[PDB]
RNA sequence: AGUAGUAACAAG
């Protein structure tokens, strides 16, 4: 999973991340992150974001 | 007028002059056919230093077992066997008293290592007593065996990665009813010969299968394979020495590791420091106890040396150690450390080939095998074998092994045994007496400093701690060991006299070709010559001199001499042909018989490096051409500094043994060499860093190959076609 | 190569044996599998290797487009069927030229070993004892030193980036190095094993114990077989670049070691700039070390006052560097309780500080007192900065709540790592309500909770003849006696450009060298000790010896020495061997008893560890005789008194060891027991007594 | 715990120290003074002090062994052409003809015009190598149904006395030569004064062994088994013959080849370290054998002619010895040379230490002398019951010849006398500086040292002169005794 | 025979 995600990194020319990504769009070129709460969407959104 | 050597002494102290006395010129002493009788030897006088204590027969593997631990007290100056476990305790209380965090952070440092440690870490033991062949194998080719013997019985500890699981199905295959395992077998082809009977037995091997029960199986599992020792130096007869097989050496890790952490903190371990650091550490302890002398009394310095070290020291006593030591830490690493005692004290020893027997009249001779020893009148064995198969009858095995539960033939455990030897001299004083002693020790060699007030007390003091010593299994050889006043002393080989004098005969032997190849031999050769004369007091003259003796024997043996030079050989014809075709002449390297510009100045530099602005460019292009054929597949006991040229090339493996074809062994070997070799193509970081992973080996270069078709086509690299034939190929795997 | 990988893995798995090798075995288990070796450890390679060469076809070829290259045979001679080493040497001479550029890029460590030797200028040689220290050392110089963790990930980001897993800090921290080195390692055509080997090698530390005297640096111990022996100096020069730090060390070092002898001699101060003129650190002299760095501590601030120039009242704790702002310290040794549970050997330091301070970035105002953190006014900068200004300040003062929350060195490496003990233990209070002032907490914020003592703020002599600096006031700033005693290895080559280097000597470089010079001059000191009374004991040379000496042992051993050696001269028992042992001890002012009579001695200590003693009555270490053979033997070396020997002197010991003593016959049970350096001082005149000379020898004396 | 077993536990253990005096350090090996034993044999691979080389005059340039061989027989013709001998001596188990007939063998087969070193298999020398001497291996199930068949008791080494040919040994080849053997190739450019040093010292030290006649008889030793190595693994199945080559060169620098005989090897199918080769030693000697005849129980010698050195015929001699070695012994042979290094450290560290003293490099002093100081003298033996001093190359060549004789006699009977002697060598240091030492088990010790005594001539005459040099110290001893008391 | 020395080799 690693492999992947510094193969692309480096490949595409942008910085690896430095948690490990979930999925990667390829038109986009930017990693995605997946996440499934049960209450609130805006609560867990935020605490990813820092 | 007749000369005298050792008049010398005259003039010359013999410290100064020690050197001299070890004749290392010479050739050492090699051992010939059978260590049967050796191994014998041995397992009867392991058991005659334990035989009154207690005797059982074990449950588990149908054996003799002694018992010397908590047994009778000796009476008399032979080897005791017959440890007392509180007087151990006692010794080990006394250690943690002045040491005190010290045995449940050598613990802690041990457990946590454990836990980190992987599977891999067992493959660099040197040789291993494979349990599937019974025959010693390497640790990484003996541990392959066992991985892919215990996946056949349900037991996939090693494919999780770490020590622990594969430690835990080891434990476990003993309590398996059966244990199904790949083997090897001959295979029996006449063909034939020229000699005598005129044919041949052209033995042909291969892996086969096999099925061993329960008791069968915890018995080679328990097994040591026993040798003779070839090539011991100073000794007038010779030995046997064992070899234990891959199931004890994980839990042994970690018995030293432990042990290892204790011995370090411990001011008077000779273990596990050693050279310059050793020097260091032994010449602040003497200096102590000069300065530390009553005004009046004396210090005195015993030059020790304990007989029958292995033989005596029983796996009870170690097991009780580790007991001890772990108090602190929970309960699964208490038992981990414990395993290894087990083993040792249930253990089982390997007799060799076996004895042969001849008639003289005929000229015939025949091996009779270990099994088949008793298949025959003990009449016609000889006198001295006679009696000693008559002692070994009630340890005797039917399969032709030998029990062996006291002692430790050769034990694995010298830091755990240091730490006891530590203990000894823990105590220092018994009975409030007019001395305090203490020591240096260093498993089986020790020294022990004795400070009193009169040398009557000192030799009291002496005879204090030689009787301390038979509580705990040591033995000091009177005959062997010696005393004096400080001052001057013997210690692993090193000789104080106010100080460590050099000794340059211990040495000598490495001055010669290493045997490794061409370009790296020159880098060793000079760093040798390099580092004796910063440690074992060469000086220039005798430096430079073994600069021009080391040139000598590595011309006439890689057949290398100056190309100006009229010698003749094969490779000498060649050699006389680029000496006239290169221009700059001191440019070439020694093996292609250029001229030696090495002095003591520049030893530390690679000689590649030294000569690289003489050299021709056509020249020095062949010499590193980045894909030649010689430099074969490399991967990152000392280290030196050569650069990776032509000559650093590979030998040959020893494969041409007694008619024997082993087509077959070699393709077990290029099998695993063709996989390996794909996966440092598919991952070029596998020969620098150790690859992870619990996941499968496909798995890992299919899904890198799949991203590198993939990035290759869109980046620009590959075609339409050649992406699409890429897809279509991992689509199969 | 993608698809040429992909053809050989399918291919590859078509064989039932290897696919099932390749669906089994684990990553973890390629390890195992590589080593997989069917055949034999060999026992004697040295053997084999010469039995090897004697046959045909002993090396091996790799399969490949350029093995094919070589012929079956050249000129009659096989070359290859598996090869000869005849293939070897045709493959050098009539071979591919191929390509070598970025070599020496590749291989740069090992240039610079070359161009270190090449570009160096070497000394003088000169025969005589060296102290040699067995300590760790640095093998070789390196870019940037790293732990082996740390330098393998940087390793992995240069040659293999695709490989590297998780990026970790040291990629960040480390990243114009890799930067560099991925520019350099690019064009050439070398293999990456190859190379990952050349960056280790530049990057993860060898260090090893090895015998050093006077030269710790790597630059230096690469080739420290040719510098020095047990028997012999050679001053050699090393070319290249030269570390500020290194200097900065044998700097302290040099000023130290001058500093040791020139307090013995009547007006020190004349020796200190004598020497400390003519010192060369390497080859710079020590004027110019003192005058460039700005650092240094007591012994260099003494030395550059002697020569006189500006004094940088300055204090480096490892990454912490402080500027004395006011107040003077002294050391004393006491034994503190650490948090942990043991007891520990420490230096604190006393009185009232004050320090202008400076980590880095960030910069700041000391206060302290004797173990106490009274303030501590410090600006804002980065986080690492102020953290490690908080911490590093917290140990070097010493308190007690950076003690119960578990030498000084060791200290300071534990709470650089592990702060979070620190910060708890020391507890927190109300922040200042100023308008400049503000506090921070533990993770380096602006908070209201600061911690205790910390605040943090937005705004920014002559020497006397006994080396001692005083200010114009009249109160004293450093001190003769102000120094440490610690007699640590130089770190680059120190060389004393004068005919009597030998005086900044080691222990027993200076008591060989001593007795030495005694030896030589004994036809005209033995002579003139029946003519000179008191002309004699004063030399120039046993100035020297006295240094080694500990000062307050020095003038009794005089007073012991002097009257020992009057009763050779007065009475008609003169012994040689003794004469030569206790001359160098007379050359210090004596210092009798309260009676009259001098102290009596056993053995006579000197400095630096316990082998280090003269022993009075028994041989020693450092000192002994043999009078079978006549040899002297001094520190290991053997020198002859044959022909300076008198005829009469064949006459005990006993005589000659204790000061108003004399051997009336020999051991009496009926006194008793041997009578010790107490009980024999507290005898009357007239009074006999039991004396062991050394154990086998006892004697019967009288006052 | 300790203490209270400790009290419990028998008195009879104990370690029971007793000081040590020099009446109590009795003379080691008390047999080997016995005349009722058979004096040591002279057992070695080749000759040494009695080697004759028939000396032939090159251009100073190597060349092949038989074509060497070739032209210095061709030299002294007289005796290549030897058909009607003189038998002066016999081994026990020899024979006269196949050793002879083996001879003229080598010799004709060496003087020919073809390239081939190879000797016939003949029934001569089928003798001679020993062929079809080994023991068939047979079944185990056979064995045990034969009664006849029984384990060997195994051959113990004899127990023998002095013999005065070891002394002769020692002194011969400590003496001076004018005869350079060594083969010491070049080195780099001397830059530092320590490498000035070295390289000054080198003239000194190793001129001083490189003339004398240990270095000759050493690099014979040294390319003899370097061919024979070769030639046991390229030719394993055929018999050959090897020549007893050596090059060397005199004061003025005109170099001669040796020839010092001819040896015979046999086959050689070696597959384990341990497994020999035959190897029939024929050497040329002035030496009569009937001078001292019980150094010469194992050689067969014939007397072949003479040549006229001084102002007489000579005797020349043919002494020859059916031999053997293996492939460590040979590896070891091409490593004799480090005897040069165990040797010239030893000395250089007297040297340096003697340098400390003085200030200055007292290389010169110590051999020849200067200004200040005299030369260094050490105790080099003995002449009717009485110290002689030798200078200090001479005690370099003593040193040198010392290790080279470890090689020559190198084996299990050496190891463990000088390694259990030593403890008894350190124990005489002790009493020496009057460290007072002591001793827990002195007979003990004695075991350990006088088992090794046996049959090796070096260590049998070591075990003289460690009791000869002991009288000497326990003279000297009488001095110290008498001190202060 | 011989090497060698507590048991082998002297081809399998």
């Amino acid at each position: 999973a690693w492999m992947v995600q510094r193969s692309l990194a480096q490949e595409h020319g942008i910085e690896t991340p430095k948690y490990l990504a979930d999925l990667f769009d390829y038109k986009t070129k930017r990693f995605i992150e997946v996440g499934i709460t049960k209450g609130l969407a805006d609560d867990y959104f935020w605490k990813k974001k820092e | 007028m007749n000369i005298n050597p050792y008049f010398l002494f005259i003039d010359v102290p013999i410290q100064a002059a020690i050197s001299t006395t070890f004749p290392y010129t010479g050739v050492p002493p090699y051992s010939h056919g059978t260590g049967t009788g050796y191994t014998i030897d041995t397992v009867i006088r392991t058991h005659e230093y334990s035989n009154k204590g207690k005797q059982y027969i074990s449950d588990v593997t149908g054996c003799t077992m002694v018992d010397p631990t908590n047994g009778p007290l000796p009476e008399d100056n032979e080897p005791s066997a017959y440890a007392q476990l509180d007087c151990v305790l006692e010794a080990l209380d006394r250690m943690d008293e002045e040491h005190p965090g010290l045995f449940q952070a050598a613990s802690q440092n041990a457990m946590e290592t454990l836990m980190v440690t992987t599977v891999d870490k067992l493959t660099q033991g040197r040789q291993t007593f494979d349990w599937t062949v019974c025959r010693n194998q390497p640790a990484a080719t003996a541990l392959n065996t066992t991985i892919t013997s215990f996946r056949l019985n349900d037991l996939n500890g090693a494919d999780k990665g770490g020590l622990i699981p594969f430690c835990q199905d080891i434990i476990d295959s003993l309590d398996r009813p059966e244990m199904t395992f790949f083997s090897v077998k001959n295979i029996k082809k006449k063909l034939p010969a020229k000699n005598r009977k005129g044919f041949l037995i052209k033995r042909i091997p291969m892996k086969v299968k096999d099925k061993i029960t329960k008791v069968e199986y915890i018995k080679r599992a328990l097994s040591l394979n026993t040798m003779t020792k070839d090539a011991e130096r100073g000794k007038l007869k010779r030995r046997a020495i064992a070899t234990a097989g891959i199931q004890i050496r994980g839990f042994v890790l970690v018995v030293e590791n432990l042990a290892k952490n204790i011995c370090e903190n411990l001011e008077q371990s000779g273990l596990p420091v050693g050279g310059n650091e050793k020097k260091a550490k032994l010449s602040n302890a003497v200096a102590k106890m000069l300065s530390n002398c009553p005004p009046g009394g004396i210090s005195m310095t015993v030059t020790g040396d304990n007989t029958k070290w292995n033989e005596c020291l029983n796996p009870r006593i170690f097991l009780a150690m580790t007991e001890r030591i772990t108090r602190d830490s929970p309960i699964w690493f208490r038992d981990f450390c414990s395993i290894a005692p087990v083993l040792f004290s249930n253990k089982i020893a390997r007799l060799g080939k076996g004895f042969m027997i001849t008639s003289k009249t005929k000229r015939l001779k025949a091996q009779i095998p270990c099994p088949d020893l008793f298949s025959i009148p003990l009449e016609r064995y000889n006198e001295e074998t006679r009696a000693k198969l008559k002692k070994l009858k009630p340890f005797f095995n039917e399969e032709g092994t030998a029990s062996l539960s006291p002692g430790m033939m050769m034990g694995m455990f010298n830091m755990l045994s240091t730490v006891l030897g530590v203990a000894a001299l823990g105590i220092k004083n018994i009975g409030n007496k007019e001395y305090l002693w203490d020591g240096l020790q260093s498993s089986d060699d020790f020294a022990l400093f004795v400070n009193a007030k009169d040398e009557e007390t000192c030799m009291e003091g002496i005879n204090d701690f030689y009787r301390t010593c038979k509580l705990l299994g040591i033995n000091m050889s009177k005959k062997k060991s010696y005393c004096n006043e400080t001052g001057m002393f013997e210690f692993t080989s090193m000789f104080y006299r106010d100080g460590f004098v050099s000794n340059f005969a211990m040495e000598l032997p490495s001055f010669g070709v290493a045997g490794v190849n061409e370009s790296a031999d020159m880098a060793i050769g000079m760093t040798i010559i390099k580092n004796n004369m910063i440690n074992n007091g060469m000086g220039p003259a005798t430096a430079q001199t073994a600069i021009q003796l080391f040139i000598a024997d590595y011309r006439y043996t890689y057949k290398c001499h100056r190309g100006d030079s009229k010698v003749e050989g094969k490779r000498m014809k060649i050699i006389k042909e680029l000496w006239e075709n290169t221009k700059g002449r001191d440019g070439l390297l020694v093996a292609d018989g250029g001229p030696n510009i090495y002095n003591l100045r520049n030893l530390h530099i690679p000689e590649i490096v030294l000569k690289y602005n003489l050299m021709d460019p056509e020249y020095k292009g062949r010499l590193l051409h980045p894909q030649n054929p010689f430099v074969g597949h490399l991967s990152i006991k000392m280290d030196y500094d050569a650069v990776s040229g032509t000559h650093s090339w590979r030998t040959k493996r020893n494969r041409s043994i007694l008619n024997t074809d082993q087509r077959n062994m070699i393709l077990e070997e290029q099998c695993y060499a063709k996989c390996c070799n794909l996966f440092e193509a598919c991952f070029n970081s596998a020969s620098y860093r150790k690859p992870v992973g619990q996941h499968s080996m496909l798995e890992a270069m299919a899904h890198r190959l799949r991203m590198d078709a993939r990035l290759d086509y869109e980046s620009g690299r590959m075609s339409k076609d050649d992406f699409e034939k890429a897809m279509a190929h991992l689509g199969e795997i | 190569m993608t698809l040429a990988k992909i053809e050989l893995l399918k291919q590859l798995l078509r064989d039932n044996e290897a696919k099932t090798v390749l669906k089994q075995t684990t990553v973890d288990q390629y390890n195992i599998i590589r080593k997989f070796n069917t055949s034999r450890i060999e026992k004697n390679p040295s053997l084999r290797m010469k039995w090897a060469m004697c046959s045909n076809f002993p090396l091996a070829l790799t399969k490949g487009d350029m093995a094919n290259r070589i012929p079956l045979e050249y000129k009659g001679i096989q070359l290859k069927t598996m090869c000869s080493i005849a293939a070897v040497t045709w493959w050098n001479t009539y071979g591919p030229i191929g390509d070598t550029e970025g070599f020496e890029r590749v291989y740069e460590s090992f240039f610079l070993r070359k161009m270190r030797l090449d570009n160096a200028t070497w000394g003088r040689i000169t025969f005589g004892p060296v102290e040699r220290v067995r300590k760790r050392v640095l093998l070789n110089p390196l870019t940037k030193e790293m732990p082996p963790d740390e330098a393998s990930n940087v390793i992995m980001e240069i040659l293999f980036p695709k490989e590297a897993g998780i990026p970790r800090e040291s990629t960040w921290i480390h990243r114009e190095l890799i930067k560099e080195k991925r520019e350099k390692l690019k064009g050439t055509m070398i293999t990456p094993i190859v190379l990952a080997y050349m960056l280790e090698r530049e990057l993860v530390a060898r260090r090893r114990f090895l015998p050093v005297a006077g030269a710790t640096s790597a630059e230096f111990i690469e080739m420290l077989h040719c510098l020095q022996g047990e028997n012999w100096r050679q001053i050699y020069h090393p070319g290249g670049n030269k570390l500020t730090e290194s200097r900065s060390q044998s700097m302290i070092v040099a000023c130290r070691k001058i500093i040791r002898r020139s307090i013995v001699a009547s007006n020190p101060l004349e020796l200190a700039v004598e020497i400390a003129n003519k010192t060369v650190i390497d080859t710079e002299p020590l004027k110019s070390c003192l005058a460039a760095i700005d650092g240094g501590d007591v012994a260099c601030d003494i030395i550059r006052a002697a020569l006189g120039l500006k004094i940088r009242q300055r204090q480096r704790f490892g990454r912490l560097e402080l500027k004395r702002i006011s107040g003077r310290g002294f050391k004393n040794d006491e034994e503190i309780l650490i948090g942990n549970g043991t007891i520990q050997k420490i230096g604190i330091w006393d009185g009232e500080e004050e320090f202008h301070v400076r980590c880095g970035e960030c910069r700041g105002i000391l206060k302290k007192s004797k173990m106490k953190l009274e303030k501590l006014l410090i600006n804002s900068a980065k986080k690492e900065d102020m953290r490690d200004l908080i911490i590093l300040c917290m140990v070097f003062s010493q308190d007690t709540r950076m003690f119960q929350g578990v030498p000084m060195y060791q200290l300071q490496r534990y709470f650089l790592n592990r702060s979070n003990d620190l910060f708890d233990q020391w507890g927190y209070e109300e922040s200042p309500k100023a308008s400049e002032l503000h506090g921070i907490n533990e993770s380096m914020n602006a908070s209201d909770y600061t911690l205790k003592g910390v605040v943090v703020t937005r705004n920014v002599v002559s020497i006397t003849k006994n080396l001692s600096l005083i200010k114009r006031t009249g109160e004293v700033i450093m001190g003769a006696n102000d120094v440490s005693e610690l007699e640590s290895q130089a770190q680059l080559m120190i060389t004393y450009d004068t005919p009597k280097m030998w005086e900044m000597g080691t222990t027993k470089e200076l008591v060989q060298n001593t007795y030495q010079w005694v030896l030589k001059n004994l036809v005209t000191l033995k002579a003139q000790f029946l003519l000179g009374k008191e002309d004699m004991f004063q030399w120039d040379a046993f100035e020297a010896f006295e240094s080694i000496i500990p000062q307050k042992m020095a003038g009794q051993y005089s007073g012991f020495a002097r009257a020992v050696l009057k009763q050779m001269r007065d009475q008609e028992v003169m012994k040689t061997d003794q004469f030569i042992k206790l001359l160098p001890f007379c050359f210090s002012p004596p210092k009798l008893r309260s009676n009259g009579e001098p102290y009596q001695f056993l053995k006579l200590v000197l400095k630096g560890g316990g082998e280090n003693f003269i022993e009075v009555r028994k041989g020693s270490p450092l000192f002994s005789y043999n009078p079978q053979t006549e040899v002297l033997t001094i520190c290991g070396r053997m020198m002859s008194l044959k022909g300076k020997i008198e005829d009469e002197e064949r006459r005990s010991m006993g005589n000659a060891v204790l000061a108003g003593f004399l051997v009336s016959g020999k051991y009496d049970p009926d006194l008793g027991d041997f009578k010790t350096i107490e009980e024999l001082e507290k005898l009357k005149p007239g009074e006999k007594a039991n004396i062991l000379l050394y154990q086998g020898k006892p004697v019967k004396v009288v006052k | 715990a300790i203490e209270r077993n400790l009290a419990r536990m028998s008195p009879l253990v104990s370690v029971t120290p007793k000081k040590l005096t020099w009446e109590d350090l009795r003379p080691i090996g008390p047999h080997i003074y016995n005349h009722e034993l058979p004096e040591v044999p002279y057992n070695a691979f080749l000759l040494m002090s009695d080697e004759l080389g028939l000396a032939n005059m090159t251009e100073g340039k190597s060349k092949k062994p038989k074509t060497l061989a070739k032209e210095c027989l061709e030299k002294y013709s007289t005796l290549r052409d030897q058909t009607d001998p003189i038998l002066i001596m016999k081994s026990e188990k020899a024979n006269e003809n196949f050793l002879w007939k083996l001879w003229r063998d080598c010799v004709n087969t060496i003087s020919n015009e073809e390239m081939s070193n190879e000797l016939q298999k003949t029934n001569y020398a089928k003798w001679a190598t020993g062929d079809g001497l080994t023991y068939q291996k047979i079944m185990k199930e056979v064995a045990i149904d034969d009664e006849t068949m029984c384990q060997e008791e195994p051959k113990i080494p004899n127990k023998c006395r002095v013999a005065a040919w070891v002394q002769t040994e020692m002194n011969l080849l400590s003496t001076l030569t004018s005869k350079r053997a060594l083969d010491l190739p070049e080195i780099g450019p001397d830059v530092a004064p320590v490498e000035h040093v070295g390289s000054e010292r080198r003239k000194y030290f190793v001129n001083e062994i490189n003339y004398c006649k240990a270095s000759t008889v050493m690099m014979k030793y040294v390319l003899f088994h370097t061919s024979l190595l070769n030639e046991s693994n390229a030719s394993m199945g055929k018999y050959k013959v090897i020549p007893i080559t050596n090059r060397v060169v005199n004061e003025k620098g005109e170099s001669f080849d040796m020839l010092y005989g001819l040896a015979v090897k046999g086959q050689s199918h070696l597959r384990g370290d341990t497994d020999v080769v035959t190897v029939v030693t024929f050497e040329f000697s002035s030496t009569d054998p009937r001078v001292d005849s019980g150094k010469w129980p194992k050689y067969t010698v014939f007397r072949i002619g003479s040549l006229f050195v001084s102002g007489r015929e000579k005797s020349v001699y043919l002494y020859c010895r059916v031999n053997g070695t293996n492939k460590i012994q040979m590896k070891w042979g091409m490593e004799a040379r480090r005897c040069l290094l165990q040797s010239m450290q030893q000395m250089e560290a007297i040297v340096e230490q003697e340098s400390s003293i003085q200030g200055y490099d007292m290389t010169k002093a110590c051999f020849k002398g200067d200004r200040v100081n005299s030369p260094k003298t050490f105790s080099i033996g003995t002449q009717e019951g009485k110290l002689v001093k030798g200078s200090f190359g001479k005690a370099l060549r003593v040193i040198f010849t010392k290790c080279l004789m470890h090689y020559v006699f190198g084996n299990a009977q050496l190891e463990g006398f000088s390694a259990e002697s030593r403890r008894l060598l350190l124990l005489i240091q002790a009493l020496k500086d009057r460290k007072g030492p002591w001793v827990f088990d002195l007979e003990g010790m004695y075991s350990g040292i006088e088992e090794c005594i046996s049959n090796n001539p070096w260590v049998i005459q070591s075990a003289y002169w460690f009791n000869e040099w002991l009288g000497f110290e326990k003279e000297g001893s009488k001095v110290l005794e008498s001190v202060d008391e």
